C-alpha cells in the first residue's frame, strides 16, 4: 500500500 | 529470505506536449503487483501480480485517490524544481521517487528508505534515522524546508514502520508460493572459437528469482574480473531472470576455468566446466 | 547529463527452430525516459509488441522489456531497433541466439 500524504517540493 | 516493498515514481513535464505523466509501480522483491498511469485512457490503480487481485474495491479505490493526488502533487513539484535551478519553461524534466521498507529473514524491520531525484541526479533522501534529510545542494534546501514545517519524516517513518511492513508482510502471505520461492539458475557453459589461438566460454544462468545472482570466471582459482564480460541480469518476461559471464582463453586452456555461481535458490555455491 | 541505453535481445526460452518462443528487446541503464523501440523481422517492424511498465533502477535509470511472441528459423533475422536523444540515429542489435 503507498504512502497518502502529499509531498510537495 | 529477506524482503523488501517499494514503489517507483516517475514525473515527466513535455511543455507544449500537456500536463506532466506521472506513473508509478509497486514492487515486492523484483515482482510488479500494481501500476497507475495518469496518461491512461482512464487512470486506476491496476493489478500487476495475480496474488494482488483478491484485494478489494475499498483498496483499489484507496490506491487510485493517493495516485490521482500524486498527480496533482508532482506537477506543483516539477513547476517548483523549474523555479529552483531557474529553469527555462521549454525543457522537459523528471522527478524520480524510490520509497519503501527492508525486512529481514525474521520478518523484522531492517530499514526504510524514501529518497527523490531531479533529471536523475539525487535530490533529497530520507537519512536511514528516518527523521532527517541530505539535500543534494541549494534547491534541495528549498524542499528540506517545507518538508520540515509538514511534518513530512515523521509522517514517512510511521508508515514506514507501520502500514508499509503491515501491507508488505500481508502481500508475502498472499503470494507466498512465488514471493516466497527462489527459483535456482539452470547453468551451462558454452565454447565458441574466435581464433585458432582462442575461444570464448560463457557461462549461462537461466530462470531464476530472485534477479540477485554471482556469476564469476576464475583461472586456477583466482578471479578474471577485469578480463569478464557480464551482461547487465534481464528478465525473461515469465518472472524469471537470466544472466551470462564470458571469458576469452587460449585454446588448449579450457579446463583452467571454472565458472561460480551463487544464488538464494543455491544450497552451496556452484562450480561449473567447459564439458566438451 | 543523459545515459544512453544498454541494449539486449534475446529469448525467453533456449532457441529451438520451429518452436514457438518469445524475442525480447530490453533496454535498461538510460535517461530521459522517451524511448522508442521497435522489434524487426527481416528488416521489417514487428506489428504487435507489448511493453513493460516503466520502472527505474538503484542508480534512477530507466529500464524497460518489449517483447513478441515468434518462432525462430534458420533463415529468419530478428532485430531491435532503439531511438534515444542520446543516439544520433536508430541503433540496431541483431538477435544472436549465442547472446
Ligand atoms: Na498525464
Ligand atoms: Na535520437
Amino acid at each position: 500500500l503507498p504512502f497518502d500524504k502529499p509531498t510537495i517540493m | 529470505g529477506s524482503h523488501s516493498m517499494r514503489y517507483f515514481y516517475t514525473a515527466m513535464s513535455r511543455p507544449g506536449r500537456g500536463e506532466p505523466r506521472f506513473i508509478a509501480v509497486g514492487y515486492v522483491d523484483d515482482t510488479q503487483f500494481v501500476r497507475f498511469d495518469s496518461d491512461a485512457a482512464s487512470p486506476r490503480t491496476e493489478p500487476r501480480a495475480p496474488w494482488i487481485e483478491q484485494e478489494g474495491p475499498e483498496y483499489w479505490d484507496r490506491n487510485t485517490q493517493i495516485f490521482k493526488t500524486n498527480t496533482q502533487t508532482y506537477r506543483e513539484s516539477l513547476r517548483n524544481l523549474r523555479g529552483y535551478y531557474n529553469q527555462s519553461e521549454a525543457g522537459s524534466h523528471i522527478i524520480q521517487r524510490m520509497y519503501g521498507c527492508d525486512l529481514g529473514p525474521d520478518g523484522r524491520l531492517l530499514r526504510g528508505h524514501d529518497q527523490s531525484a531531479y533529471d536523475g541526479k539525487d535530490y533529497i533522501a530520507l537519512n536511514e534515522d528516518l527523521s532527517s534529510w541530505t539535500a543534494a545542494d541549494t534547491a534541495a534546501q528549498i524542499t528540506q524546508r517545507k518538508w520540515e514545517a509538514a511534518r513530512v519524516a515523521e509522517q514517512l517513518r510511521a508508515y514506514l514502520e507501520g502500514l508499509c511492513v503491515e501491507w508488505l508482510r500481508r502481500y508475502l502471505e498472499n503470494g507466498k508460493e512465488t514471493l516466497q520461492r527462489a527459483d535456482p539458475p539452470k547453468t551451462h557453459v558454452t565454447h565458441h572459437p574466435v581464433s585458432d589461438h582462442e575461444a570464448t566460454l560463457r557461462c549461462w544462468a537461466l530462470g531464476f528469482y530472485p534477479a540477485e545472482i554471482t556469476l564469476t570466471w576464475q583461472r586456477d582459482g583466482e578471479d578474471q574480473t577485469q578480463d569478464t564480460e557480464l551482461v547487465e541480469t534481464r528478465p525473461a518476461g515469465d518472472r524469471t531472470f537470466q544472466k551470462w559471464a564470458a571469458v576469452v582463453v587460449p585454446s588448449g586452456e579450457e579446463q583452467r576455468y571454472t565458472c561460480h555461481v551463487q544464488h538464494e535458490g543455491l544450497p552451496k555455491p556452484l562450480t561449473l566446466r567447459w564439458e566438451p | 547529463i543523459q545515459r544512453t541505453p544498454k541494449i539486449q535481445v534475446y529469448s525467453r526460452h533456449p532457441a529451438e527452430n520451429g518452436k514457438s518462443n518469445f524475442l525480447n528487446c530490453y533496454v535498461s541503464g538510460f535517461h530521459p525516459s522517451d524511448i522508442e523501440v521497435d522489434l524487426l523481422k527481416n528488416g521489417e517492424r514487428i506489428e504487435k509488441v507489448e511493453h513493460s511498465d516503466l520502472s527505474f533502477s538503484k542508480d534512477w535509470s530507466f529500464y524497460l522489456l518489449y517483447y513478441t511472441e515468434f518462432t525462430p528459423t534458420e533463415k529468419d533475422e530478428y532485430a531491435c531497433r532503439v531511438n534515444h536523444v542520446t543516439l544520433s540515429q536508430p541503433k540496431i542489435v541483431k538477435w544472436d541466439r549465442d547472446m
